């Protein structure tokens, strides 16, 4: 969708970038010996104990829960309309980025 | 042998330089050392992989 209006309210215009990106549900892939960046939006190799080709060493592994929620529900004030959008909750178990092998956010602006 | 039988004292020849272009002095020594010795030594560390596939270092 195209933009009605943006602003770069003296912004250090990399600042900008990854604060467009945290809203537009991409990540960055910067890759080294090139200029080369490959955006792509958040969506194997299978190294094992009994593999013979990768070596291990440590691995390190958090777990955390604190800042993990279950539904981001968002929603902002339409001009338009004036009913204060409706509330797109989001489901958790979408884009899982760990899958093992064995409470509810929510804020409303004003705009 | 094979000449003669005179004895070879050693030098201790010394530079400046990493090289050869700089002399400093240089000294032979009476009295050969009757011995000498030279130790070699490599420093190997053993692999802690967690796969154990392997042992190596």
């Amino acid at each position: 969708s195209k933009h009605d209006q943006l602003l770069q309210f003296r912004l250090s215009d990399w600042q900008f970038i990854r604060s467009r990106l945290l809203s537009t549900n991409c990540w960055l892939l910067p890759d080294a010996a090139s200029d080369t960046v490959v955006i792509r939006p958040l969506s194997s190799r299978t190294l094992a104990r009994d593999s013979h080709d990768y070596t291990l060493y440590e691995i390190n592994l958090n777990f955390d829960n604190r800042f993990t929620p279950d539904s981001l529900s968002l929603q902002g004030w339409d001009i338009a309309a004036q009913r204060l959008t409706a509330a797109q909750k989001s489901p958790a178990g979408a884009f899982r980025p760990w899958k093992p092998a064995g409470q509810d956010y929510a804020l409303a602006f004003s705009m | 042998s094979l000449l003669e039988r005179g004895l070879s004292k050693l030098t201790l020849n010394a530079w400046k330089d990493r090289e050869g272009k700089i002399p400093a002095g240089s000294m032979s020594a009476m009295y050969n050392p009757e011995t000498i010795q030279l130790d070699y030594q490599t420093r190997f560390d053993t692999e802690d992989t967690i796969n154990t596939a392997s042992q190596s270092n």
